[PDB]
RNA sequence: GAUGCCGAAGGCAGGGCUAGUGACUGGAGUGAAGUCGUAACAAGGUAGCCGUACUGGAAGGUGCGGCUGGAUCAC
RNA sequence: GCUGAGAAGCAAAAGGAGGAAUCCGCCCGAGGAGGGGCUCGCGUCUGAUUAGCUAGUUGGUGAGGUAAUAGCUUACCAAGGCGAUGAUCAGUAGCUGGUCCGAGAGGAUGAUCAGCCACACUGGGACUGAGACACGGCCCAGACUCCUACGGGAGGCAGCAGUGGGGAAUUUUCCGCAAUGGGCGAAAGCCUGACGGAGCAAUGCCGCGUGGAGGCAGAAGGCCCACGGGUCGUGAACUUCUUUUCCCGGAGAAGAAGCAAUGACGGUAUCCGGGGAAUAAGCAUCGGCUAACUCUGUGCCAGCAGCCGCGGUAAGACAGAGGAUGCAAGCGUUAUCCGGAAUGAUUGGGCGUAAAGCGUCUGUAGGUGGCUUUUUAAGUCCGCCGUCAAAUCCCAGGGCUCAACCCUGGACAG
């Protein structure tokens, strides 16, 4: 407000806080699943969601969502995780890229296939 | 009365918004010159001087109400610029012009007070006192 | 990088598009289901305008965009300058000179090295034509035959005053820069300029 | 010492040189004191601004072979 | 360039003075002017200058780990000498 | 060749700063459903709130001052 | 010439070519330009839950030392120096031309390209030398690897390639000195993983293609349908034209510079002929924002989601189909930064009840401060000069068929 007051450095920005601290400034990271299990969604959304706990290369442990329908992942599997938030499940800030490393592609998905890591059918 | 210029301006703005033709202001080299200029631009009807107890008062007649007091399409705006807190100056190529030139900008320069028009003719910059609509 | 799809179709949805098709659309036969989207969002009006432009000249978007940047740069009225730029394309001039049936035709003509601009072969469609320029067919049997048959069998004498055509050798000549009234379509450039405020 | 030589500009396969007065220890495209000539093989374009050339040859600037013979063709060694 | 005028804060040391120079600068963002004050070790042979003095400050070779500046007689200043009143 | 001064690791010793970890413990947050009560919002069933002291399983209670962001009645 | 008030004292050399002329050198001064060394104004991140820090420290003399000024060193004398306008301490960081974004004001950043600094296994020394405290030099200490006949040695890819390892992720143990630039040489020339080029990769930006014209309004099929018909769709099939690209043959550069010769790229760029529609379209989305909609399958399940939120029997929001829409050799998802955000506000906000006026005064630094004349000219303004490297951005031309890209010239800002 007062000029004299601004000249004392009274305007300072709020810095940009990341939504995915565990990645540490990366598009993806690789990790190993410590556990694979289901959680119930915050009400009123009832379902059973497929989440794994993944221990990363950057050392962290997180809880990543697994997309699509059904999966082959089990403990001591090596997967690739990416960012993005599942508004349902408290604390789950990361997905698991399908079709890479140890996660296979979703079976028999015909539409938007690149999002699930599936070949084109001939 | 920390700022004298701003105060004159204000007395006008106020007397204007209240639909009075007549204002008392306190005179000064600055005041007087500004009012002269205001007259030669034509924003104001008539000026005159008064004296009592070694005090000088310029009374200003003001442009009559616009075809009634209730229905006013136009007001007469004023704005202080360079003020004690921050003094604004401009070179020749930054000289302000107001609403494409409909309004006027007052400048104090080495050659005295003037409008932006004069400053452009003579090629001079200086301290920008105020704007007028 | 070219639109090889169904044409009539784009025409039903956009409007009238000369540089695409000479066949007037079917009655439209949508009068059965009577399906509409309701009306068009202001956005959809703008979008359809741009699309009109884009398919009339056979330009890709990423290209159109760069034309628009060139346009905002240029000192002058933006929509007008844009329309200039689009209308000066070699293939389009080749078309409006009746040296071609349609723009995909004219484009093909240019691609296959059948045209000369001032005694030199230019095979790229988007070559910008500048005033005082010579548009010739290459002197071979094929080139001449193409240009002859497509020029003669099409009667249209609408030549837009900046374009000269001369009879036996078939020398076309670009005289000057386009006028906004001589433009090749009915478009308010205003709408397109507006669509592009966000780039 | 000060050398009058070519610095290589333009692109891959198409090469175009400037003729520059620069200390011999800076890199081939590095910073210089003065820009003087322009040279190019393919366009057969060559020309020089001689007042500068002479003012440097005078203070002891040594040219490089190619340049030497460019100044020869343009008759700067006669005036010297 | 232009030499720096200032006033003496400390005379106590030998062949030296400690000057304060005040300058105004237009602060980078907010366009108002500000007084920044800097101190200098000025070399003054003969020790002619006392505390409170208004002295012009000049540049020469290093005399010390600090003093680079020659203390020099006040350059031009408005006479505090009374003038006529017409 | 020897020797003096200065001398890098190396040694010891106490400092400052921070990193990890630790029996147990204090509270915080989210958990439809559990227990106890019903403090608050209507004069919320003893008007409410702020400070403070004492006590109570717990929300709380009372004292002392203050305020209306108090209802009813007075106009 | 150097020391010195002087008297005086003190200091140099190198020859090799050629038959000779002559050439390249050598020593001492005195200049020039360029390259370095120093000194100072200004500008040069976050933290007060970091408040006092400094004793060769701040100055003075005398002796030393340095290529040169200097606490650079040392002895003596004096008590200064810096600090709430943030010293010291902790934390992060190479800096600048620039790049990205912004209507502008300004925000974020510092790859390639160019300048400067710093470093060379981890620390410390010096020596040589015009120049180093020296990446492919020396010495020592340390850590690590190798060779050894066991007594001893050898080494330093953050040079070009390359291997392991870490990692979401970043290429060939390539050709050549032909061009430009360097080193040495009288020259002939030799050496150059600088550089010039190739190879690999849709990493990005730009260009072009995957056909053009005609095509009963008749037929198969998908999908929808109140069974009337609609729609995929002039779309395909089908008939002709064309050949950029593809294929098979031919010729074939400039880049080389003034004696000829000399080309890694390459028999590549380009040019002439012969075939032939022939060799080449995917990816997101379709509830609102947001362009684009229906039907079958599921039933708070399986799943979607950027946010609101969808999904319990007919789902325009799930999955499939058909259809449409957007872009297009790319299309999406994630990460990062600015925008939108007037959401840290100078331009550009607020504080009675929404977050927000210290409980109230007195007052130090600091900021602002009435009128009149004069002075001065620090701000301020106007003119002229120097500079703010080239490249980039901006304007005007020119060259690669165009564009990207390159080249010439010039300039507003500040
Ligand atoms: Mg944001
Ligand atoms: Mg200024
Ligand atoms: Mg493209
Ligand atoms: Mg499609
Ligand atoms: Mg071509
Ligand atoms: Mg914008
Ligand atoms: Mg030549
Ligand atoms: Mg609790
Ligand atoms: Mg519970
Ligand atoms: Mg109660
Ligand atoms: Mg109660
Ligand atoms: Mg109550
Ligand atoms: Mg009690
Ligand atoms: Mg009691
Ligand atoms: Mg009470
Ligand atoms: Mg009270
Ligand atoms: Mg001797
Ligand atoms: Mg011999
Ligand atoms: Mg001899
Ligand atoms: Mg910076
Ligand atoms: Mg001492
Ligand atoms: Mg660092
Ligand atoms: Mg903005
Ligand atoms: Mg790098
Ligand atoms: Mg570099
Ligand atoms: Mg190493
Ligand atoms: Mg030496
Ligand atoms: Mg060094
Ligand atoms: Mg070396
Ligand atoms: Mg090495
Ligand atoms: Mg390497
Ligand atoms: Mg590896
Ligand atoms: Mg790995
Ligand atoms: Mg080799
Ligand atoms: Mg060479
Ligand atoms: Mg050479
Ligand atoms: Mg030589
Ligand atoms: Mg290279
Ligand atoms: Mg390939
Ligand atoms: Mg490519
Ligand atoms: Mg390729
Ligand atoms: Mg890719
Ligand atoms: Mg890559
Ligand atoms: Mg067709
Ligand atoms: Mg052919
Ligand atoms: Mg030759
Ligand atoms: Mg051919
Ligand atoms: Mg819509
Ligand atoms: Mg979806
Ligand atoms: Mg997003
Ligand atoms: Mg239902
Ligand atoms: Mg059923
Ligand atoms: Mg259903
Ligand atoms: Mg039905
Ligand atoms: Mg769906
Ligand atoms: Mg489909
Ligand atoms: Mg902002
Ligand atoms: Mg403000
Ligand atoms: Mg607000
Ligand atoms: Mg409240
Ligand atoms: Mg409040
Ligand atoms: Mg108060
Ligand atoms: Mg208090
Ligand atoms: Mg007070
Ligand atoms: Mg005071
Ligand atoms: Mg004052
Ligand atoms: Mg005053
Ligand atoms: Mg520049
Ligand atoms: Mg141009
Ligand atoms: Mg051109
Ligand atoms: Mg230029
Ligand atoms: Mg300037």
């Amino acid at each position: 407000p007062t000029i004299k007051q601004l000249i004392r450095n009274t305007r300072q920005p709020i810095r940009n806080v990341t939504k995915s601290p565990a990645l540490r400034g990366c598009p993806q990271r690789r990790g190993t699943c410590t556990r694979v299990y289901t959680i119930t969604p915050k009400k009123p959304n009832s379902a059973l969601r497929k989440v794994a706990r993944v221990r990363l290369t950057s050392g962290f442990e997180i809880t990543a969502y697994i997309p699509g329908i059904g999966h082959n992942l089990q403990e001591h599997s090596v997967v690739l995780v990416r960012g993005g938030r599942v508004k349902d499940l408290p604390g789950v800030r990361y997905h698991i890229v399908r079709g890479t490393l140890d996660a296979v592609g979703v079976k028999d998905r015909q539409q938007g296939r690149s999002k699930y890591g599936v070949k084109k059918p001939k | 009365g920390k700022d004298t210029i701003a105060d004159i301006i204000t007395c006008i703005r106020n007397a204007d918004m209240n639909r009075k033709g007549t204002v008392r202001i306190v005179s000064t080299n600055i005041t007087e010159n500004i009012v002269k200029i205001l007259l030669r631009e034509g924003f104001i009807e008539n000026a005159r001087k008064h004296q009592e107890r070694n005090k000088y008062f310029l009374v200003l007649t003001l442009r009559h109400r616009r075809n009634k007091k209730g229905p006013y399409l136009n007001t007469f705006h004023l704005k202080r610029v360079s003020r004690p807190g921050l003094r604004i100056y401009s070179n020749y190529q930054r000289i302000p012009r107001i609403l494409g030139g409909m309004g006027i900008a007052i400048l104090s320069t080495s050659r005295g007070i003037m409008t932006d028009r004069e400053a452009r003719l003579e090629g001079i910059g200086g301290e920008i006192l105020c704007y007028i609509w | 990088s070219r639109y090889r799809g169904p044409r009539f179709k784009k025409i039903r949805r956009l409007g009238a598009l000369p540089g695409l098709t000479n066949k007037r659309p079917r009655a439209g036969s949508d009068l059965r289901n009577q399906s509409r989207s309701g009306k068009r969002s202001q956005y959809r009006i703008r979008l359809e305008e741009k699309q009109k432009l884009r398919f009339h000249y056979g330009i890709t978007e990423r290209q159109l965009l760069k034309y628009v940047r060139i346009a905002r740069k240029a000192k002058g009225s933006t929509g007008q300058v844009l329309l200039q730029l689009l209308e000066m394309r070699l293939d389009n001039i080749l078309f409006r000179l009746g040296m071609a049936p349609t723009i995909p035709g004219a484009r093909q003509l240019v691609n296959h090295r059948h045209i000369l601009v001032n005694g030199r072969i230019v095979d790229i469609p988007s070559y910008r034509c500048k005033p005082q320029d010579t548009i010739m067919a290459r002197d071979e049997q094929k080139s001449i035959a193409l240009i002859q048959n497509s020029l003669d069998l099409s009667p249209r004498e609408e030549l837009p005053k900046h374009l000269t055509l001369n009879p036996f050798p078939y020398k076309g000549l670009v005289n000057q820069i386009i006028d906004s009234k001589w433009v090749g379509l009915k478009i308010n450039e205003l709408l397109v300029v507006e669509y592009y405020s966000r780039q | 010492m000060v050398k009058l030589r070519l610095k290589r500009c333009g692109r891959k396969q198409r090469a175009v040189y400037r003729i520059v007065a620069i200390d011999v220890r800076s890199r081939r495209e590095g910073r210089d004191l003065q820009k003087v000539g322009f040279y190019d093989p393919i366009k057969s374009q060559t020309y020089l601004n001689v007042p500068a050339i002479l003012d440097f040859l005078e203070k002891g600037a040594q040219p490089t072979e190619t340049v030497y013979d460019i100044l020869k063709r343009a008759e700067v060694f006669k005036e010297f | 360039m232009r030499s720096m005028q200032g006033k003496v804060i400390c005379a106590t040391n030998d062949k030296t003075v400690n000057v304060e120079v005040v300058r105004l600068a237009p602060h980078p963002k907010y366009k108002r002017r500000v007084r920044k004050k800097k101190k200098y070790q000025a070399h003054d042979p003969d020790n002619q200058f006392k505390v409170g003095d208004w002295v012009q400050l000049d540049k020469c070779r290093p005399i010390s780990k600090t003093k680079t500046f020659l203390a020099v007689a006040p350059e031009g200043r408005q006479s505090s000498a009374t003038r006529p009143k017409p």
